């Protein structure tokens, strides 16, 4: 024989080997291949699609369909209406989104985060909202003064229901951890009201916006891993 | 019948594969498959949208 | 002059206007098509009813209220006593369809409320027993133009035999997952300050060219209340919610006599 | 192919309002930074190779544990401990299964590896030659064994495996071998239409993926007679779709399963924790 | 290419003074032989191969010593003792360590090796099978085990390798997987600010790059369920630097470490032997 | 298969080998260099 | 001798592999075939 | 003396043989052959017979 | 993809490499680098210093 | 080479009857 010598990894079962292997059915004929609607062809395509952010998941709420809707009124109030810290897939609220459920499949992610606000009123409802990232390392916002210092929009309601605040790529390091992190922290989004809604009578002086978020083009993930949100009893 | 290819970049660059059966489902990994078509998912709508227009006009 | 919020539908002998759309969602990117003769699969020569079949059918309406959890379609199903559409996919063990579905719910510029409107492919939904798993009657499952309605507890029969239908639990799309993500569908909003209708056309979506409609469906129709229906005047008043249905080229194949399905 | 770099912009004063939309549309929001604040030029030479479909699942994962038995049965439960069968499938665990219930439709070929492993039973029997196992695929159809040394064994016909005990874990592939274009992870419908007044029961039956799909089953036994000393085994078994092609996304599963089906445990089905308050940070 | 060949020289009586210099510029000594010297031509034809960064660090080195056993486990500590998790590092040992904090950033990838070695913990207690270990890397984020035989082993997603008790020493490469540009062997900072009146502790906070440094987790099990008789296993794992670069060079470490920082131990600060005298040859 | 036949040597682990082994991260994506100032290439260097 | 290093797969017996193997009657002279009627080559030809 | 040759398709193209032994008998498989003549049993008559024409005429 | 290149010198003279990964990173060590600038350590100042020159002037 | 492709046809009506044959033939 061709005199050969084994080397270290010999025989071992590495889960995440790529080698060929003897196929138990040869020349099988497999079904010829039709067009179907849908395909997927990256995990970072269904990372760009909208999905609704549990915003109000607070006691009572969690676990219902109320914990999506944010609530708004007419009252003009300076309290922040939601405040969140941008970590997509360890926050309580963002790891079930969309976006935070396929995170947590892998460690590490960079790129600009896209959150998209449906204004959910009558059509007799105005207002003007002040949407807010502020990139980490200062107090976090508490007050619209300190707000309107970081990224903000300010965004008129009308005739155009939704309204985007992108959170762009602003970190020390090239990726962030796909885990609560302090040195990869990626800063505080909050909204406050610029004005206040204003209706006339006869209408609802409560309401509600939705929050979704979506990654950028220029967002991507590395380093494969199991998710902490799928278990079974042994 | 060997094939020479890239391989994916390290810290600091071609690699070769020979098919050794006779049926492809014994083969390797498929190799990197870049495409992509985000908007079938996040713009199914029949008329185009002109990001710097309004939605709805 | 012309607007993304005024359209006009033509289907056979029928026509859908709507003067506050947004848009038209086409499922996946893909407009309804015959079945090519390069994917084909049984022999026989099919039947195309064209525009005996290929028209808008409207089921009764809904209404919705500050309570309404929601409401599920199934189809073909849903569609399974519409006229010479579900004549023909009874005479036959074979069929496909794509659909233009759109949905219809005015108010006014007073009220508000948000129904997120989703085409879901194979759209399974959990059982109400936890004797047993996947344990869903036929009957239950195919409730055909009255649909299904969500709820907003989840309670399990005490014996198997009485659990025999869906789950219908709205915040996990009665089928486990959360329903803020139900946006991965194609879908619209109705966001009553916005718009006043919904329109998605939907290719035919399967694992093959053609299947047994009369055994499978093919595509849910989930209508969900994400910002509940409210108005000042009367919190407790009800806008209907219409559905309206036009199979797309539709296409069957192996003709006999007509499928008659159990009704209990 | 890299992800998308950022190009120099500064600011607007303009009636191009990129920042507001309408997602009534069923469009997802699609501005960028550039849009709605000033940037610098940022060339990204960074890639998604990793969340391609093959990447995402190129991976071995566990998706069953079997068991068998080398000993002196004199019982017929001790008999049925020499051999196992299992129906073949990735419901049995809940990793891979989660991955592929990403997506509605599948095609892929499988890479299938299994790790063997023994225990001695008890210490005052001696003890045991190494033993070489059998792991038989039975196509739906083939007959099943109900001995660990029938006939089935011979396996003229069936793909049969004989791993001898400590060597590289086995494995071969399969190709795609679904009688349709594609898998299906969910199928909304029945196994047969029932009729009018018919007499098949409609009390017991089931609904979706369970009442249809059949991928054969897999059989083991160990191979040697037995020794004084009873040795029991598991099989670990391992697949790895590849050559990969998904259609149709689904939101992922949020909440435990308790079975094959999609149904939930209504003591598990509250996946958030609550906050605090809608302001915490 | 070759160190420094000698030129043929004779002497000088001259204005220029190569011999003379002002170290305090910053400037190392320059001069060379044939500036002070009579010297002959000398050929070299050495080179300095062994001395590049790839021959320094081209060796793998003994990084850490984890423990695993394989028995029937009645109490919680012994459960424990069925699977180990650990935190992947360089600094349980010194060698490796102390040549790569000759820089201060480097970027390579990596070969990792792993040594397997089992002993009877008992001779009464009968014999054992021949046993399969599992070695799964955990990145940060994935769950961790809490029993040997727990869900997470499955690792549908995590890499794991399976290695047979007497087969080679397995064997896997890493690329460099840092989050920065270059790995960092010394960070002069915090993971955090601290802020003004704030209620978080700053009284039991660390320093350094123990603070933002987290390259995941190994966790090694005996996939086999226990015999009558009690196994002890180590497993050694071996960690070589290829494809290396280096930044910023350092003094090496001149006193014994005591832990994963730069801090040093009061009675081991004395690194040179005294000698008699200035003059002592 | 090719016939072989294994040589002394075969299945030991020499610490100074220079062999290749399967990645256990395929197709992972290293960040990009960036330059760095001071980088090192030759031990002597820093001798000098 | 060659570096090698052995996979998953290793010495196991599939029933259904086709790899070569060696011949037990080297240089054996077969005999020589003839024309016999009814070949068949598939088996879907007795199933028509 | 290297054989290069399309593998059997599978879910989503060559594959390269060398044979190592003196004696044929040590080959692996035959190669895929696609013959057929199902006529010598089905059809084994000594007259023609059209499917559009009588049978018997 | 063969890659043949000149051994090390040793007693008393080409090597051939082929990789057989797809990622770098399982690639065997790099090949010898000579590069050196010991200036950038040895002699880092703003103004050229000729040796046989006064070092301040 | 693959199994029988099938072509798209109609109806007849026509002396030519495929339908009809003679086992008794041996085919
Ligand atoms: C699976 C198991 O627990 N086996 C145990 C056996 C059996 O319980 C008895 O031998 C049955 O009679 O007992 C031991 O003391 C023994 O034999 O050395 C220890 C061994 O681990
Ligand atoms: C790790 C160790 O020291 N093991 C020793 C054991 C244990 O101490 C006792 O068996 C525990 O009861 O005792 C021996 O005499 C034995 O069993 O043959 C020698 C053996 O080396
Ligand atoms: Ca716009
Ligand atoms: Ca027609
Ligand atoms: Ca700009
Ligand atoms: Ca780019
Ligand atoms: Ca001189
Ligand atoms: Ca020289
Ligand atoms: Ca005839
Ligand atoms: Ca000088
Ligand atoms: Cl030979
Ligand atoms: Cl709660
Ligand atoms: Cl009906
Ligand atoms: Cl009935
Ligand atoms: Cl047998
Ligand atoms: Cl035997
Ligand atoms: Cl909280
Ligand atoms: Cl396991
Ligand atoms: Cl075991
Ligand atoms: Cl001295
Ligand atoms: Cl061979
Ligand atoms: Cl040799
Ligand atoms: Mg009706």
């Amino acid at each position: 024989g061709l005199p050969t010598m084994l080397t270290p990894g010999s025989s071992q079962f590495l889960t995440s080997d790529d080698f060929q292997s003897p196929c138990a059915l040869p020349n099988f004929d497999v079904t010829p291949p039709i067009h179907i609607p849908g395909e997927v062809f990256n995990m970072m395509e269904l990372a760009e699609i909208d999905s609704m952010i549990p915003m109000n998941s607070v006691t009572g709420k969690a676990n219902t369909m109320e914990m999506y809707p944010i609530p708004l009124d007419d009252k003009g109030s300076a309290t922040p209406i939601f405040s969140i810290s941008l970590s997509p897939a360890s926050d309580k609220r963002l790891q079930y989104t969309m976006l935070g459920e396929i995170l947590n499949y892998y460690t590490h992610w960079t790129g600009s985060l896209r959150f998209t606000f449906l204004f959910c009123g009558s059509m007799m409802a105005t207002g003007k909202i002040l949407l807010s990232y502020s990139p980490p390392g200062a107090k976090p916002p508490t007050t619209r003064k300190d707000a309107m210092l970081g990224t903000h929009i300010i965004w008129d309601l009308g005739l155009q229901s939704s309204c985007t605040m992108l959170a762009p790529w602003i970190s020390n390091t090239v990726y962030r951890r796909c885990i609560k992190d302090d040195f990869t922290e990626g800063g505080y989004i909050t909204c406050f009201y610029q004005t206040r809604i204003v209706v006339p009578s006869g209408t609802p002086t409560s309401m509600f916006m939705l929050a979704f978020v979506s990654a950028c083009p220029d967002f991507s993930v590395r380093l494969l891993r199991d998710t902490n949100h799928i278990s079974q009893r042994t | 019948g060997a094939q020479v290819s890239s391989q994916k970049v390290g810290a600091h660059v071609n690699y070769t594969t020979i098919n050794y059966y006779k049926d492809s489902a014994s083969n390797a990994a498929s190799k990197l498959d870049f495409s992509q078509d985000p908007s079938k998912f996040t713009e199914p709508v029949k008329d185009i949208m002109i990001k710097t227009a309004p939605a709805l006009n | 002059g012309y607007s993304d919020r005024v359209r006009q539908i033509t289907l056979g002998n029928s026509t859908i206007t709507t003067q506050e759309a947004a848009n038209a969602v086409v499922a996946y990117g893909e407009w309804p098509s015959y079945l090519d003769d390069k994917e084909a699969n049984p022999i026989d020569a099919p039947t195309e009813p064209d525009v005996s079949s290929n028209r808008f059918y409207t089921l009764d309406s809904v209404q919705w209220k500050s309570t309404s959890r929601g409401w599920w379609w199934k189809l073909p199903d849903a569609l399974k006593d519409m006229g010479m559409f579900g004549q023909n996919m009874y005479y036959h063990y074979l069929g496909r369809s794509g659909y233009t579905v759109h949905v219809q719910c005015n108010a006014s510029k007073f009220h508000q409320g948000a129904l997120g409107v989703f085409a879901i492919p194979e759209y399974v939904m959990a059982c109400n027993t936890e004797a047993k798993t996947s344990y869903v009657s036929y009957v239950n499952a195919n409730p055909g133009e009255k649909g299904g309605v969500f709820d907003n507890a989840y309670n399990p029969s005490a014996e198997a035999s009485e659990g025999r239908k869906f789950a219908a639990l709205d915040y996990l799309l009665g089928c486990g997952v959360l329903a803020g993500n139900a946006f991965v569908y194609p879908h619209q909003i109705i966001n009553l300050r916005t718009n006043n209708s919904a329109t998605l056309v939907l290719p035919y979506v399967n694992s093959l060219a053609i299947d047994c409609m009369a055994k499978h469906n093919n595509w849910g129709l989930v209508i969900l209340p994400l910002c509940k229906l409210d108005y000042a005047p009367n919190s407790s008043t009800e806008i209907p919610i219409t559905v309206t249905i036009a199979p797309m080229f539709t296409e069957f194949n192996g003709l006999r006599n007509i499928t008659v399905p159990a009704t209990q | 192919p890299t992800a998308q770099s950022t190009p120099l912009t500064s600011g607007v004063n303009s009636q191009e309002v990129p920042a507001l939309t309408a997602v009534e549309t069923g469009a997802s929001g699609q501005a960028v930074p550039s849009d709605v604040i000033e940037t610098r030029h940022v060339v990204n030479y960074k890639t998604r190779s990793e969340s391609t479909l093959e990447s995402f699942f190129g991976r071995s994962a566990c998706v069953t544990i079997l068991e068998v038995e080398n000993f002196n049965a004199t019982t017929d439960a001790d008999r049925k401990k020499q051999f196992t069968t299992w129906a073949i499938t990735y419901t049995d665990t809940v990793q891979l299964r989660r991955k592929l219930e990403f997506f509605t439709y599948s095609r892929f070929d499988l890479e299938m590896t299994f790790v063997i492993t023994e225990r001695y039973y008890a210490s005052n029997t001696g003890h045991a030659r190494n033993q070489v196992y059998q792991l038989m695929y039975i196509p739906p159809g083939a007959p099943r064994p109900t001995a660990w040394d029938d006939y089935t064994w011979q396996s003229s016909s069936n793909p049969s495996v004989f791993y001898t005990y400590g060597s590289a874990p086995p494995r071969m592939s399969i190709p795609y071998v679904g009688i349709a274009n594609a898998y299906s992870h969910f199928y909304d419908g029945f196994a047969r239409v029932p009729l009018k007044d018919e007499t098949v029961d409609s009390g017991d039956t089931y609904y979706g993926l369970v009442t249809i799909n059949d991928f054969g089953t897999l059989a083991v036994r160990v191979v040697n007679e037995y020794n004084p000393a009873r040795i029991t085994s598991k099989i670990r078994v391992y697949m790895k779709p590849k050559h990969v092609r998904c259609w149709c996304p689904r939101p992922p599963r949020a909440v435990p399963y308790r079975g094959e089906g999609v149904d939930f445990k209504q003591d598990s089905i509250t996946p958030l924790t609550a906050v605090e308050n809608i302001n915490t940070f």
